[PDB]
């Protein structure tokens, strides 16, 4: 449903000067952002 | 005549 | 079953033994053999053994009483000492007692656990002295080491908030664990009434020695439903009643109910919420407003209040609020009941004319204070609840009066399954006027949640009747047309003072969980109560208003079961002692969301 | 024959009545448990039941193909499904119509659902819901920041202040890319303040600094 | 007002002793510490190598409690310095 | 779900009772071995719950040791000087035949359920426990003991004495000798195999020992040795007797004879499930008692009293004697 349209963008922390952001977590991986595929409405079920 | 009625449950 | 010998038996007869026996079955003996043990092993009886049976002969050893010569400590116990010494000590010269040793190493179990001690192992090593009859008591007490809670997380809610869950657990992220404190959620969550089960799951944590989760597992009950309807027709008209009751709306924790209905005689509409945390540490605040009224006479009133409350303790809590009600009546049966009353307050209508109207505006606080300590929310049983209550009028208002009302409640189980309990109910209802006049008489107290074996609302004194009354027939007395005298009427009024108790015994329905899972009891019970009048001027009258003694009882037999629209009952009484204007009913149906 | 029959019944999953092309797609497979197009008409069997809400029927239905052929060349878009499925059963029909935001609810589910469209993804990363998947991810990672913020405040009112820096940490390394993380900064700002830790709060300051906007 | 309302004890951190506070040394390791101490629940999670341990308690009808000590260690995994805050 | 007939005889032979007395209320619903004995125009009885009397042809005397009940059990043993009587609570009671009054008492470790047995001089004991007890016959005390494997019910079946040894028993199968100057046991053999409940009193003759197994199996063995002479799968677990070459006994289902072999060359199949007694020969004719009152005589039947027969008859010197499941007690 339309919820993916309303999903924010992934806008992330930056460090300041003189630290550093804690590790990033292995877990919640994004894949590569290929951008293969129908979005939305242009989804419907799939054929055999 | 009627008496209708009906029943939801939460 | 056959004759049951003991030999080897001196100190005591055979019939001390059998009484402890299932019978006045060999798969079971060995339940009463350890029973047998207990029985001579808590009498000092170290040396006691069981030698031998025979299909009933049971061949046994007698050995001395011991007592005991002192206990001994040990272990890795990290501080302390001088509460492990309140487990320990005893009184020189005492009898041995092999319960009491196992008491002592739960109580040291149990002690440590509140430092953070989850898991401590402590093993007992008793020592049997034969020169002199004597067990001496060492105890290896390693405390173990310390736990800390990570997370704490619920899994099963689909409904409620996890907000309303935290806000029941005492155990808190971020401290050690107090492995008997985190127990006490599953009272919590049992006293809302919310939830279908609830269990916990304390698990170890596998970064580390030193850190545990506690998990909380619930099954979400239904908290409520929605009935409509109207009885129309073309000969019928509109009779119109619908409304809502969650207690739970929607899994937000507020508590709303909205009921209302119109015909062409009465009316009623009411609405309530209310929340029970309307600040972070359970602060509860709540209120309605309603409507009603009734023609032929014409009564309409209105009114609403608003009720603040807080806990005082663990187990305690107040509530007070204020609130006011307009009444209004016209037309109304002219009642010297009544007329003694209304007279009092100043009121000078016509005697026995019908045509006569009163009104005011009444403003009055209300309170009260509960106790509550009940283990379940719908099959009590243990605790009590006490429920202490009352309003007196606000000055300035019309009607200046007060009233106290108390109802009590308290289960005791029977048996360790709880599955026999004895439940105890009674109600009380006191009160007065202010100013030198009476009390209101609307405010008077039959029924299924009173003495079951008479009509609702019939226990108590009748009206009578006596100017003019415009019916072409129905009772004479009523009217000049075929009234004489003063006349009896079975129409009850109640009164302002009540009495009322009742006896259950409650049992398990095993005859019943054979075909349904869901939980249901029986129970026997009595009941017996009375209604009377205070200020009743007897002097010229007729049965004696004011008697308070004239208590009248029922009995019979009560079904209490849960289903998926909410739960039932069913009781079925029968009357044994009644007054004259007796009105008396045994089936009592009705909707189980009581108690 | 079925083969020429369910065609019918497709028709009307298409524009009829959902319930009788279930009956008639039952007797079917009745009729011919092992016809030739099984491994079709489970596909039909999964969309019926997504589309009936029989969201458990869809998964036993769905885990048994998978079973049935491990390596069929479309499971993995009939497992996207499932997660949707998951999606699906994270949602309640009921609450929807008051525009209740059910996220302070049991998880699991949610987090099931990341980890099946995580799999799917990156296992065929040619898929023609890529960029779907992909945003579905994004709304999911965001239901899960959520959810810890929400129960982050509880204890907040509470004084529960370490609960509340140690969960903060964790949606630190967790759910860096959310906003839930950049709302709940300051809330740890607080939390360390609540204490003689200033040393801290300033570095937590220097943060929002960099990340101000 | 509301001081007459109940509320149940508040508890944060861990919990703290003398006799084994009292046993901590410059030149411990991390994992003699960890040992002596127990797994502490709080640290800096950007960068710098420190534990920080914190005993805070609020009874009920009461008012607050806090003691904290601060370690803070070289990239080796050995303190190098510690203070103490016996109160706020 | 099984029945007696009733077949009627015309009582030829002692048409009537002779006479009649009572002793006790009778032995209700216990299983315990009672019965009275005889001696020269004395019989001494009791009840379960002591009221032990010696009486003549009609009681002389009689005494109580019970407080709660004796449970006395094993009937009574009559030798000599000397009568002994035991209980289900280890007692053994000693009295005289001349002054009833108890001489001593013992403990036998355990239940006294079989027939006391006396002989040379020894008295012996048989308990629930598996213990056996070679006791002094002048005192309480015991010279020696013996125990046998046991693991429910087997019978308690007593002692039988001959050559300086006694033959014993019990609920492994295995009949044994075991010397009368020691607890020494001499020689054991089984009779017949039972796998469990479901498949589940020694007799001696000059060279020969004939014992029944509870399923049956009756067997005559070597006296000397646990050698089995001949063997047939009949019988039951009531007492039997042995004469003239003929074995009298119970069968499974109260049904039925020489001693060469397991051979029955007289039966009888109308007495089923009578719950009969053992049979006696008693003046030169047969008699075998039921629980109806009736006793036939192979010849001629008599009913005396409906209550029931349970416990063995007793026949000596021309004169028979039985006593009911009640305390009366009928003597012919």
């Amino acid at each position: 449903d339309e919820a993916y349209l309303e999903a924010a963008p992934l806008a992330e922390l930056h460090a300041p000067a003189g630290m550093i952001l804690p590790v990033t977590s292995g877990d919640y991986a994004i894949p590569v952002t290929n951008g293969s595929g129908a979005v939305g409405k242009a989804l419907d079920i799939r054929p055999p | 005549a009627v008496n209708a009625n009906f029943r939801y449950c939460f | 079953i056959q004759q049951i010998n003991i030999v080897g038996n001196h100190a005591f007869t055979t019939d001390e033994l059998i009484s402890h026996f299932q019978l006045r079955q060999k798969q079971k003996l060995a339940g009463d053999l350890e029973t047998l043990r207990s029985y001579y092993l808590d009498r000092g009886y170290a040396r006691f053994n069981i030698d031998s049976t025979q299909v009933v002969t049971v061949n046994i050893t007698e050995g001395d009483q011991y007592k005991l010569s002192g206990v001994e400590v040990s272990g890795n116990l990290a501080g302390h000492s001088a509460e492990i010494e309140q487990l320990t000590k005893i009184e020189p010269g005492e009898l041995y007692n092999g319960t009491k040793v196992t008491k002592m190493e739960d109580d040291i179990k149990k002690l440590l656990g509140r430092y953070g001690y989850a898991y401590p192992r402590v093993q007992s090593m008793p020592e049997i002295n034969d020169a002199d009859k004597t067990v001496k008591l060492r105890v290896n007490v390693d405390a173990g080491n310390r736990f800390y809670v990570r997370k704490i997380r619920f899994e099963g809610n689909d409904t409620s908030k996890d907000a309303v869950l935290r806000r029941e657990m005492r155990q808190m992220e971020g401290a050690w664990l107090g492995s008997d404190l985190v127990d006490q959620g599953k009272e919590r969550l049992n006293r809302l009434g919310f939830f279908e089960t609830v269990d916990t799951d304390t698990q170890r944590v596998p970064g580390s020695p030193d850190q545990v989760d506690v998990v909380y597992k619930v099954k979400e009950r239904n908290t409520g439903c929605f009935n409509f309807g109207i009885g129309y027709g073309t000969e019928s008209g509109v009779s119109f009643q619908a409304g809502v009751q969650q207690d739970n709306w929607l899994g937000t924790g507020y508590a709303v109910g909205i009921n209302g209905t119109k015909n062409d005689y009465q009316t009623y509409a009411e609405l309530s919420v209310t929340n029970p945390y309307f600040t972070v540490d359970g602060v509860s605040l709540g209120g309605r407003l309603f409507y009603n009224d009734f023609q032929a006479y014409t009564n309409k009133s209105y009114g609403t209040d608003v009720t603040l409350g807080f806990p005082i303790n663990e187990y305690n809590s107040l509530r007070a609020g204020l609130g006011y009600v307009h009444n209004s009546l016209s037309n109304m049966q002219p009642q010297v009941a009544m007329w003694r009353y209304l007279y009092s307050m100043g009121e000078h209508p016509s005697t026995s004319d019908q045509d006569n109207s009163f009104k005011t505006d009444d403003f009055t606080f209300n309170y009260g204070w509960t106790y509550n300590k009940l283990d379940r929310g719908y099959f009590p049983t243990d605790g009590s609840r006490v429920n202490l209550t009352g309003k007196v009028t606000i000055p300035g208002s019309d009607n200046e009066y007060y009233k106290v009302t108390l109802d009590t409640a308290t289960y005791v189980p029977i048996d360790d399954d709880h599955k026999w309990v004895v439940l105890g109910r009674t109600r009380w209802g006191y009160g007065d006027g202010l100013g030198g006049k009476e009390m209101p008489f609307y405010e008077n107290f039959g029924g299924s949640s009173t003495v079951r074996g008479f009509q609702s609302n019939t226990i108590g004194p009748k009206a009578v009747y006596f100017q003019a009354s415009n019916y072409d027939p129905d009772y004479e007395c009523a009217t000049q047309d075929g009234a004489k005298d003063l006349c009896k009427s079975d129409d009850a009024v109640g009164g302002n003072a009540m009495a009322v108790a009742s006896l259950e015994f409650i049992t398990p329905t095993p005859f019943i969980s054979d075909k349904y899972a869901n939980s249901v009891r029986t129970s026997f019970f009595w009941d017996m109560g009375t209604v009377w009048d205070t200020n009743w001027d007897s002097s010229q009258y007729y049965p004696d208003y004011s008697d308070p003694s004239n208590i009248r009882m029922s009995a019979g037999i009560a079904l209490q079961w849960m289903s998926p629209l909410g739960p039932l009952v069913f009781s079925y009484a029968q009357p044994f002692k009644k007054y004259d204007g007796d009105k008396a009913e045994q089936f009592q149906f009705n909707i189980g969301k009581t108690w | 024959p079925p083969n020429e029959i369910y065609a019918t019944a497709q028709q009307k999953l298409q524009d009829g009545n959902w319930r009788q092309a279930i009956t008639q797609l039952e007797a079917l497979d009745n009729r011919y448990p092992f016809g030739p197009y099984s491994q079709q008409v489970q596909l039909d069997l999964i969309y019926a039941y997504y589309k009936n809400a029989d969201l458990p029927l869809a998964q036993a239905a769905i885990d048994r193909f998978i079973r049935l052929n491990p390596t069929h060349p479309n499971i993995d878009y009939v497992m996207y499904m499932r997660g949707l499925t998951n999606m699906a059963l994270d949602d309640s029909a009921l609450q929807g119509f008051f525009g209740v935001d059910r996220s302070d609810r049991d998880p699991q589910h949610a987090r099931a659902a990341f980890s099946d469209f995580s799999k799917l993804v990156r296992g065929y990363p040619n898929s023609q819901y890529t960029t779907d998947a992909t945003k579905r991810l994004v709304f999911l990672k965001d239901r899960l920041a959520k959810y810890e913020y929400s129960v982050a405040e509880y204890y907040t009112e509470r004084g529960a202040w370490v609960a509340v820096v140690n969960r903060v940490e964790g949606m630190l390394r967790d759910y860096p890319d959310t906003q839930a993380t950049r709302d709940a900064l300051p809330l740890m700002e607080n939390a360390y303040r609540q204490m003689q830790m200033n040393a801290q709060a300033e570095k937590v300051a220097k943060i929002i600094a960099a990340n101000s906007s | 007002l509301e001081r007459v309302v109940y509320r149940p004890d508040i508890n944060q951190g861990n919990y703290l002793t003398a006799n084994d506070v009292s046993k901590i040394r410059v030149g411990m390791t991390q994992q003699q510490v960890a040992y002596a101490l127990g797994t502490p629940l709080m640290s800096d999670p950007f960068g710098t190598n420190t534990w920080f341990y914190v005993f805070r308690q609020q009874p009920g009808h009461e008012g607050v409690t806090q003691q904290t000590l601060t370690l803070t260690f070289n990239s080796s995994g050995v303190l190098t310095n510690i203070d103490n805050k016996p109160a706020l | 779900v099984k029945m007696s007939p009733l077949p009627t005889v015309e009582n030829q032979f002692t048409p009537t009772t002779a006479w009649s007395t009572s002793v006790g209320s009778g032995i209700g619903n216990f299983y315990s071995n009672l019965h009275p004995a005889l001696a020269d125009n004395v019989v001494y009885a009791a009840d379960r719950a002591g009221l032990v009397k010696a009486l003549n042809a009609d009681e002389i005397w009689s005494v109580s040791l019970a407080e709660e009940p004796a449970l006395l059990s094993g009937g009574v043993t009559v030798s000599g000087g000397h009568v002994y009587i035991g209980s289900e609570k280890a007692q053994v009671y000693a009295l005289n035949t001349s002054d009833g009054t108890v001489a001593w008492q013992t403990k036998v470790a355990g239940e006294a359920l079989s027939r006391p047995v006396v002989s040379d001089g020894l008295v012996l004991i048989h308990t629930s426990n598996g213990q056996l007890q070679a006791l002094n016959e002048a005192d309480g005390a015991v010279k020696w003991t013996v125990n046998l494997d046991m693991p429910s019910l087997r019978g308690e079946s007593a002692p039988t004495t001959a050559f300086g040894a006694a033959v014993v028993g019990g609920d492994n199968g295995r009949v044994s000798a075991v010397l009368m100057e020691q607890g020494q046991m001499i020689w054991q053999q089984r009779i017949s195999q039972a796998t469990g409940s479901t498949e589940i009193t020694p007799v001696v003759v000059n060279g020969v020992v004939f014992a029944l197994a509870y399923n049956g199996n009756l067997t005559a063995l070597d006296l000397r040795s646990g050698q089995i002479m001949w063997k047939r799968e009949l019988g039951s677990v009531n007492d039997f007797i042995v004469d003239g070459n003929r074995i009298y006994l119970v069968d499974q289902n109260d049904r039925v004879l020489t001693i060469d072999g397991g051979v029955t060359l007289w039966t009888q199949s109308d007495l089923l499930h009578r719950l009969l007694t053992s049979p006696v020969l008693y003046n030169g004719n047969l008699v075998v008692g039921d629980s109806e009152g009736y006793l036939h005589w192979i010849v001629a039947q008599q009913k005396v009293d409906s209550s029931g027969f349970q416990t063995e008859p007793v026949a000596a010197d021309g004169k028979l004697l039985i006593q009911a499941k009640d305390g009366t007690v009928y003597s012919i």
